[PDB]
């Protein structure tokens, strides 16, 4: 193994979290994986720092 | 580890706990200001960044 | 009226979510805010008049 050139193993990522109760309103986003509100503008270079 | 003299693996599992609050008591306060405009849109402001 | 300062508006687009901040010689910031929002087709909460 001392003679071996660095080798990338393939990535594996698993995220486990809790579903919201079955009948929770679609408009109640508490507990849901809502993206950061500004992420699309950050990705576009529109978000102003 | 038995099978490799110049590479070794290690494995370790650690817990943590972390106390939630400002340790300065008076810092633990927060304000918000909310307006509802007459089209029913809502502007929320709060002390956080 | 002959107010010595005539009508004047500066409008600043922020580039985000339709936001705009305006500096206006007006007695009526509220209708300024809502007529700007109506013309632009955005919620009133996007528009700041000072």
């Amino acid at each position: 193994s001392a003679t071996l050139l660095f080798q990338k193993h393939p990535p594996a990522n698993i995220q486990l979290f809790q579903e919201v109760p079955n009948g929770q309103s679609k408009e109640d986003t508490v507990g849901r994986p809502l993206p950061h509100l500004a992420a699309a503008m950050q990705a576009s270079g529109e978000a102003v720092y | 580890n038995k099978e490799n003299c110049w590479k070794k693996r290690g494995l370790c599992i650690i817990p943590t706990k972390f106390g939630i609050s400002f340790t300065v008591p008076f810092l633990n306060q927060a304000g918000a200001l909310i307006h509802v405009y007459t089209d029913g849109s809502v502007l929320v402001s709060h002390g956080g960044t | 009226h002959f107010y010595l300062e005539t009508h004047c508006t500066i409008a600043i687009p922020k580039g985000e979510e339709g936001e705009m901040e305006l500096f206006v010689s007006t007695q009526n910031a509220m209708k300024t805010q809502s007529f700007v929002a109506k013309m632009l087709g955005v919620p009133v909460n996007r528009i700041l008049v000072r």
